[PDB]
């Protein structure tokens, strides 16, 4: 009949679209920001550039999707796995939040609370392969709030004089130590401030190395 | 914080008056129900292809 | 050497035939470079399916028993689909050489249609340096120690000229070769460049080595032969011929188990 | 106070639990004792839907028994026609994070929602075209779990903010909400005369909320975990619940009591999705382990198994003619299965 032509024609019109369009998202670069409220991800956004937000940004002829789901506030062991298979989870933690508590629970510093997502995050059954970026933000703060006080509060065991450079440095050991994927993930770090101007420059190098040793690892290379 | 615990037994009271009926009478229910629609049910008993919109029958 | 060929044909084709089945069913498995996975394991299963079995008669008996059309027609049949493997394996490594050296430009120009393109490119090229040149009798030698095995059925031997013995060795082998070891020799080096950042470097050359020795030591020994025979017909035996020539065929069997090492492919094998 | 509310409170649950301890006359296994078995249920796979490019997280029948829907995390929303396997229709979404789908009973409009918070209504017969965006309802605080039409106009829908919700589409406004859930609401079904409904949230409970008064009139517990589906018995007068706790339960409403329980000692994934069958005899549960289990609604036996697919079976439904079931999943295929 005429209309079973029809119908038929139709649906191979829609199985061409769908093709076209999934090729055309396969290209996409996708990336899940994550972080307190308090981390400093709205400035890694304005840099770069209810419910969830999502972030078109192009460099270097690539393009970055770029995911946030602060603004949820809800058990997130429901909706995480609709992640699985981003290129890449970019996690944002101020380093002026040692000194600092929230306001809501009786003496937990947010620098704890930020390793208690970070630990929960990283380790997840869902992202074993997934690769972390790791900002740690509001280093010009940090440096003169460190000058000032002392880092005793959160760590209350640290070996080193009272210096910028020691203090981020042990600070950038103990996020690193929450891992224990330290052979399939590699996290990348990078102490960014209000004023920075290259951690676009630094998201694209490290999707650029994802991207290779996923290649490599595909190959047998790796 | 009081309207909330308010809430909460003016709620357990409405829930604790309600007439139920013994566990046997539901029981019986139930299994009178899938009885009675038992030769209605094609999942259960299976039907002849011939009746079978996706084995072999006529569309259109 | 009779029941030599039994295991041998059977491993071919089951090879090929497993890895076409994985690549259909398994919808995980349909990929860019599966295409050129799949171009080859197609090429190695004609070959599995024609040309060794007619080889394999006449290495048994003795002489050709089909006659000089399916012989001509079998030493067509023969270049074809060697050289198309052996292109293959070469456009398969300049595909990881462009996804390891620029993954953005790939992903933006490397295409499904392209991929096409560049296959019935190589098939193209197969065919054009293997069944025009032989079956229009352009393959022939004025020597006249080759006169007989042309005229009388009972030879297949494959006695060529200088000219298409170098067209044809240069054109399947001579120039594959010098591309993979250039683009494999640049993956290998970016490769080292990538673990400088973190038994890896070791993880690496052995999969190179496999990869490249394997193939190396099956075919190049017969094509240095090839051409070596045409200078002095006399300084290489007869029978060195067909068995480099054999040792080449078993690059069909080894393909598969190279080629299609990844996950994916095991559990589609153990699911199948 | 707070310890005199609480303690009477307390008093008050422990009356319930005698109240309806008492009332527990028999086991449905005791009266369910000389019923003769439902035998191997050997059920075939027929038709098989391909052009989802990712996951599946939901489908829902269409009262025509023909037509359904699926949506997929790659951003669309398919129409398809099961007699035919041919798509009728393919929405693209705003945004590709969906997790739920509806189909009208008049079949005139579609819904779908997700981690948007918005629940989004598309005509499918607009005036001219094919498919235009109807109506986008933002009202809720968390992401939209389930939703399910009550007419043309009304439409029921529960979100992770631990609250539902029932909507005038015409208006765009709540017109009423059901609260009292102290965990993600993940699931809903309505009750065939439609004056009622229960709701499964993580705080492994479950409420039957009116939809007229809107309060609610029956708690039920048991569970050990979050419950993740729930479906109504064919004569509305009890429900089943799957839970992440691997196993399935039926409550009566008169009863206001457990009835029986579905388990299994080689069972231990989760429970996605529910269903009964048009007599209400078999229960289908799709899991998390890649299969499906048909259990016996009575004698609490499992009767069968749908296994088909690769990855876990995150939808499963049945039509009204009761001809067939139709099951999604992570896998990207949905299957038909007689
Ligand atoms: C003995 C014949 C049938 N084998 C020919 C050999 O496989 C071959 C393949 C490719 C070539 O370019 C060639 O000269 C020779």
């Amino acid at each position: 009949s005429a209309e079973d032509k029809a119908a038929v024609e139709r649906s191979k019109m829609i199985d061409r679209n769908l093709r076209e369009d999934g090729e055309k998202a396969a290209r996409e670069v996708k990336l899940l920001l994550l972080g307190a409220g308090e981390s400093g991800k709205s400035t890694i956004v304005k840099q770069m550039k209810t419910g969830i937000v999502e972030t078109h940004f192009t460099f270097k002829d690539l393009h970055f999707k770029m995911f946030d789901v602060g603004a949820q506030r809800s058990e997130r062991k429901k909706w995480i796995h609709c992640f699985e298979g981003v290129t890449a989870i970019i996690f944002c933690v101020a380093l002026s939040d040692y000194d600092l508590v929230l306001a809501e629970d009786e003496e937990m510093n947010r620098m704890h609370e930020s390793m208690k997502l970070f630990d929960s995050i990283c380790n997840n059954k869902w992202f074993t392969d997934t690769s972390i970026i790791l900002f740690l933000n509001k280093k010009d703060l940090f440096e003169e709030k460190i000058k000032k006080s002392p880092l005793t509060i959160c760590y209350p065991e640290y070996a080193g004089s009272n210096t910028y450079e020691e203090a981020a440095a042990y600070i950038q050991c103990q996020f690193e130590d929450l891992n224990k994927r330290k052979d399939t993930k590699e996290i990348y770090t990078h102490f960014t401030c209000a004023t920075d101007t290259k951690n676009v420059q630094f998201v694209f190098d490290a999707v650029t190395d994802v991207i290779i040793k996923n290649n490599l690892k595909d190959c047998g290379l790796f | 914080s009081i309207a909330q615990a308010r809430k909460l037994v003016e709620q357990l009271k409405m829930e604790a008056n309600i007439d139920r009926i013994k566990v046997s009478k539901a029981a019986a229910d139930l299994m009178a129900y899938c009885e009675a629609h038992a030769k209605e049910d094609p999942l259960l008993t299976p039907v002849p292809a011939s009746e079978n919109p996706f084995r072999e029958k006529k569309f259109f | 050497m009779s029941l030599l060929m039994a295991l041998v044909v059977l491993l071919i084709v089951a090879g090929n035939v497993l890895v076409i089945a994985a690549i259909g069913s398994t919808q995980r498995l349909q990929t860019l470079t599966n295409l050129f996975i799949t171009s080859l394991a197609c090429a190695d299963l004609v070959v599995g399916l024609l040309v060794v079995p007619f080889g394999a008669t006449l290495v048994v008996r003795g002489t050709w028993l089909w006659g000089s059309f399916l012989c001509e027609l079998w030493t067509s049949l023969d270049v074809l689909c060697v050289t198309a493997s052996i292109e293959t394996l070469c456009v398969i490594a300049i595909d990881r050489y462009l996804a390891i050296t620029s993954p953005f430009r790939y992903q933006s120009l490397m295409t499904r249609a392209r991929a096409k393109v560049i296959i019935c490119t190589v098939w193209a090229i197969s065919a054009l340096v293997s069944f025009l040149p032989i079956m229009m009798h352009w393959w022939r030698d004025e020597d006249p120690q080759a006169l007989k095995c042309y005229q009388d059925p009972g030879c297949c031997d494959f006695v060529t000229n200088r000219a298409y013995a170098i067209a044809s060795s240069i054109i399947s082998f001579y120039i594959p070769l010098l591309i993979m070891i250039f683009v494999y020799l640049r993956v290998y080096r970016e490769a080292k460049e990538q673990i400088r950042k973190i038994f890896r470097e070791h993880k690496a050359l052995k999969t190179l080595g496999i990869i490249m020795g394997v193939f190396t030591l099956c075919w190049l020994p017969f094509f240095l032969v090839n051409i070596v025979n045409v200078f002095n017909r006399d300084l290489v035996p007869d029978w060195l011929f067909v068995f480099f020539n054999w040792l080449g065929y078993a690059n069909s069997a080894f393909n598969p188990i190279i080629y299609c090492r990844s996950p994916d492919f095991r559990k589609a094998f153990k699911r199948l | 106070e707070l310890d005199q509310l609480r303690q009477e409170a307390e008093q008050l649950k422990n009356q319930i639990r005698d109240a309806r301890k008492a009332c527990a006359d028999a086991t449905l296994s005791q009266i369910t004792n000389n019923i003769d078995p439902v035998g191997r249920i050997q059920m075939r796979t027929r038709r098989t839907l391909r052009g989802h490019l990712a996951k599946i997280y939901a489908m829902h029948w269409g009262t025509d028994s023909r037509l359904l829907v699926s949506a997929s995390q790659d951003g669309k929303l398919i129409i398809w026609d099961s007699y035919t396997t041919n798509k009728v229709h393919a929405i693209p979404l705003r945004s590709s994070w969906v997790m739920t789908c509806a189909y009208a009973p008049s079949g005139n409009y579609v819904a779908c929602g997700g981690l948007d918070n918005i629940c989004s209504i598309y005509n499918l017969k607009t005036r001219e075209g094919n498919v235009r965006v109807s109506r986008e309802l933002a009202g809720h605080t968390g992401y939209l779990s389930c939703c399910r039409f009550l007419d043309d106009n009304q439409i029921v829908t529960s979100s992770g903010d631990t609250t539902c919700a029932l909507w005038d589409i015409e208006t765009g406004q709540q017109t009423t909400t059901f609260t009292g859930h102290t965990g993600d609401v993940m699931s809903l079904s309505l009750a065939p005369d439609t004056r009622l409904f229960v709701s499964g949230a993580c705080d492994a409970s479950a409420k039957l909320w009116d939809v007229r008064e809107g309060m609610c009139r029956q708690t039920f517990t048991g569970h050990e975990s979050d419950i993740n589906a729930i479906c109504f018995f064919p004569n509305g007068n009890a429900f089943a619940t799957g839970s992440d706790d691997a196993t399935c339960r039926l409550f009566d409403l008169r009863a206001d009591q457990e009835l029986m329980t579905y388990s299994h000692d080689n069972i231990i994934c989760g429970i996605t999705s529910v269903s009964f069958s048009k007599s209400g005899r078999l229960l289908l549960a799709g899991y998390d382990d890649f299969n499906c289990n048909v259990w016996d609604a009575l004698k609490a036996d499992r009767a069968g198994v749908l296994a088909g697919h690769d990855n876990r079976v995150s939808c499963l439904g049945v039509t009204d003619d009761g001809m067939a079931v139709a099951t999604g999943s992570w896998d990207s295929f949905l299957k038909i299965w007689n």
